[PDB]
């Protein structure tokens, strides 16, 4: 079973790469595990876009 | 300048010496140490010119000489060791200018010393703490050059003032005076690694009031902390330290702990003395974790990182001690633990199996009699194997880890002739287990077992009186046996219920949470010593009388007491032996029971008035 | 798990080294955004919208890769909805590419010339990047001299 999940994370890497998202393999790995609980994806997008603004604002 | 060549050899030897962890230690190619340009140190009638020349003119060669380069009327007479770094100034120069020059020049002097620290101490010969620090102090030198260039553009415009220059250099003077103090201190003989890590705490306190040198010293320490903490990971979170040198924390040997791993006590910083045994014991424990296969990793593993006042980083070592010592213990409480192991040792050595040795004596009488040197250990191992099997002694799994061994000495270690003087057993060691249950310590344990076997063996001798008389009328032999058995059974109840089990439980209960292996070793020592002391004879008078008592009795109980020379199955030579044994015994009995009075069993040996006087 | 995923995602977003209570501040920013939003056209269609405006800009085979690299998930719709709604956000060679002199049965075509000014703009990019880089270096160390 399990290696199907790693290659799933290769699909869900490379497409996030060509969709030119800002993401990285840690955040991707957890965002799919949040989506598996039924959490709203547009709501996740709203926290992610504002947290990168604060991350810079700390300098 | 031979110092830069002698100290170099000492400090890399002090990194090659104790450890060869990491192969083929490098040294820098020689040409780096000998060009004058890889050191931060190296035409007019000036005196006839008006002051509109002079002030601007002298700041030219000064502004050169602020950097490690020569001047034009200011100069530098040559170095030869000479760590004050003197500077030469010309004649025909105005003395009011001169004093301000001498106010500035200590910059050039300390600078030459800083950069001479740079070229030399950055090399492989001086340790990772000096590497990261030499990076830190090669940082600020370019800012000094930036300042120099910022002054040079004013000088080029000719707008420049000596008083402005002097005003501007003040944070520089302060800043490299800070560095020169650390550098010159490390240059006092040595500061390898942790010996430096006096300074890197202590100099920040020494500057804590100044409030510019303070954060500077935080920076210098923030740089130097990282490599020492980066190897620290490998004994706090890992089974072997990857020290690429010998410069941090542990001496160690190839072969118990006092050999395996020992603290390098000044290669511990200003902070960590109270943590040094924590780290060393933790590293020792992680070595066992690795030794046993197990799992050599760590979930609290994160960077150890410096902070002066909010010094909470040292609790990482406590969190790691409460992980890594603890996970070793969690092994040692379901395998290589004290439990089923000590149940077997209690079963045989402390004779908790009282159904074992009835077989051994029902079998081994062919051994228990023969003259010297006829020792036959395969027969003894076969007697153990059979005396195991036929008994219930059969049933425990460590009986095969058990063995028969031999002892040379008949308790005369205090300060074949098979079995009686010479029995021993061994639950065999494993090197993973040898940190707790181990042969060198089990020697003391075998002495207790000799005593417990011997006293019940002379109880078998005394019990032979019962079977050898029960014509059938005489009782003087059996009341003599009564006078002896009233002692030897009631010492044995004490020696068996009191000497071991309270003391043993005193250790046993601790095993559920005992802090660490050295604590367990302390419990084991105290337990075995306290029992050792809870045994009858273990006194400087040695109660040597007991050997004589038991001797004259063994001549009675077995050697003469045989069906009254078969008379029942009368010349008074039978009774004369009872009389002579009584004459020895009653007096030796008196002295022993008196000693048992003056040194709790004696109170029950008197009880209702059982003689009281023999 | 549930609350712990928001915990360490905040740590992933927090930068590498005051590394103390900001970690709570950012969590409050996350919760604020999450719950001010929650109380107020499937994925395949969504990505085709992005497939297209890629395919018009140039870069057609990349656009082809996108759709073939995700027809494969028939055996994650909410997961894809992350990448599209975050698509703009990110941070701002081959020899077999467009080369008639190699390969086997190449068909007749006659001069492209746009596939040459393409190639000529790539080489203009690789000189212009390394001129703007030389401008961004020379200003840097000269500024701290002039300041």
């Amino acid at each position: 079973n399990l290696n199907a999940v790693r290659e799933t994370m290769d699909v869900l890497l490379e497409i996030s790469r060509i969709l030119n998202t800002g993401l990285d393999m840690e955040t991707l790995s957890i965002c799919v595990r949040l989506c598996e609980q039924g959490i709203n994806p547009e709501a996740l997008s709203s926290v992610i876009k504002e947290l990168r603004k604060a991350t810079e604002a700390l300098k | 300048l031979q110092q830069s060549l002698e100290l170099k050899r000492k400090m890399l030897r002090d990194k090659q010496n104790k450890k060869n962890s990491g192969q083929h230690l490098p040294i820098f190619p020689a040409w780096v140490y000998e060009r004058p340009a890889l050191i931060g140190d190296f035409a007019l009638p000036i005196g006839t010119l008006p002051l509109a020349s002079q002030e601007s003119a002298v700041v030219e060669d000064l502004l050169y000489v602020l950097v490690g380069v020569d001047g034009r009327y200011v100069s530098a007479q040559p170095l030869a060791g000479r760590q004050s770094r003197t500077f030469l100034v010309d004649p025909n120069l105005d003395l009011s200018i001169r004093e301000l020059v001498h106010r500035i020049l200590p910059v050039a002097a300390s600078y030459s010393a800083v950069t001479r620290f740079i070229e030399e101490k950055s090399s492989f010969e001086y340790g990772q703490v000096n590497h990261a620090l030499a990076a830190a102090m090669r940082t600020l030198v370019k800012e000094h050059l930036i300042l120099v260039s910022q002054l040079e553009q004013l000088h080029r415009q000719g707008l420049l003032s000596l008083q402005k220059l002097w005003f501007y250099i003040q944070p520089a003077m302060r800043t490299m005076d800070i560095l020169a103090s650390l550098a010159t201190s490390v240059d006092k003989g040595e500061c390898l690694g942790g010996s430096t890590l006096s300074l890197l705490h202590d100099r920040s306190f020494s500057y804590t009031g100044d409030s510019q040198a303070q954060e500077l010293c935080l920076y210098l320490t923030k740089a130097a902390s990282a490599p020492y903490f980066e190897v620290l990971e490998k004994w706090i979170y890992r089974g072997i330290i990857h020290d690429p040198y010998s410069e941090f924390m542990v001496e160690e040997h190839e072969l118990y702990w006092d050999q395996r791993y020992t603290i390098v006590q000044q290669q511990i910083p200003s902070f960590l003395q109270k943590m040094a045994d924590k780290i060393l014991s933790t590293g020792k424990y992680l070595n066992v974790v690795r030794e046993c296969g197990h799992d050599v990793t760590c979930p609290v593993a994160k960077e150890i990182i410096y902070t002066l006042k909010e010094r909470a980083y040292v609790e990482q070592i406590e969190k790691a001690f409460n992980y890594a010592s603890k996970v070793l213990l969690d092994f040692l409480m379901e395998e290589k633990e004290l439990v089923a192991h000590l149940r077997s040792i209690k079963r045989y050595f402390l004779m908790d199996q009282g159904d074992f040795f009835v077989h051994f004596m029902d079998l081994a009488e062919e051994e228990l009699r023969k003259p010297v040197e006829d020792i036959t250990p395969p027969r003894l191992e076969a007697l153990l194997e059979l005396a195991l099997r036929m008994s219930t002694a059969n049933t425990d799994p460590f009986k095969d880890d058990l063995k028969i061994d031999l002892m040379p000495h008949d308790l005369i270690t205090q300060l074949a002739l098979s079995g009686l003087e010479a029995f021993s057993f061994d639950y065999i060691v494993k090197w993973p287990l040898s940190l707790i249950i181990n042969r060198k310590a089990l020697t003391r344990y075998q002495m207790l077992f000799r005593h417990m076997f011997y006293c019940k063996h002379v109880e078998r001798q005394l019990c032979s009186v019962w079977i050898s008389n029960k014509a059938q009328w005489f009782a003087g032999a059996f009341t003599l046996r009564q006078r002896m058995l009233n002692f030897v059974q009631n010492i044995q109840y004490y020696m068996m219920f009191e000497v071991m089990e309270p003391t043993w439980h005193i250790l046993e209960k601790n095993l559920k949470s005992a802090s660490n292996i050295d604590d367990v070793l302390g419990h084991h020592t105290g337990f075995l010593d306290t029992c050792l002391k809870d045994c009858m004879l273990t006194n400087p008078e040695l109660l040597k009388v007991f050997s004589k008592l038991m001797s004259v009795c063994v001549m009675f109980t077995n050697c003469m007491q045989k069906f009254t020379q078969s008379m029942k199955l009368l010349v008074s030579g039978f009774e004369a032996t009872i009389n002579k044994f009584d004459k020895n015994f009653s007096a030796h009995l008196l002295d022993l029971l008196a000693r048992l009075s003056i040194y709790s069993v004696i109170s029950r040996l008197d009880f209702n008035g059982f003689y009281t006087e023999r | 798990s549930i609350t712990q995923l928001f915990d360490d995602l905040c740590e992933a977003l927090l930068p590498a080294a005051n590394r103390k209570r900001a970690k709570r501040s950012l969590k409050k920013v996350a919760y604020n955004a999450l719950f001010t939003n929650l109380f107020q056209l499937p994925a395949r269609n969504k990505i085709l919208m992005l497939s297209f405006d890629l395919r018009v800009g140039g870069l057609g085979p990349k656009a082809d890769r996108l759709e073939e690299l995700v027809e494969e998930l028939e055996a994650v719709g909410s997961v894809l909805d992350l990448l599209v709604q975050l698509a703009g956000s990110g941070p701002p060679r081959d020899y077999f590419l467009n080369n008639k002199h190699v390969g086997r049965n190449v068909p007749y075509s006659g001069y492209d010339c746009d596939d040459l000014s393409v190639f000529e703009m790539d080489v203009q990019s690789l000189i212009s990047r390394e001129e703007c880089l030389c401008h961004s270096m020379i200003q840097e160390t000269l500024q701290v001299m002039e300041a």
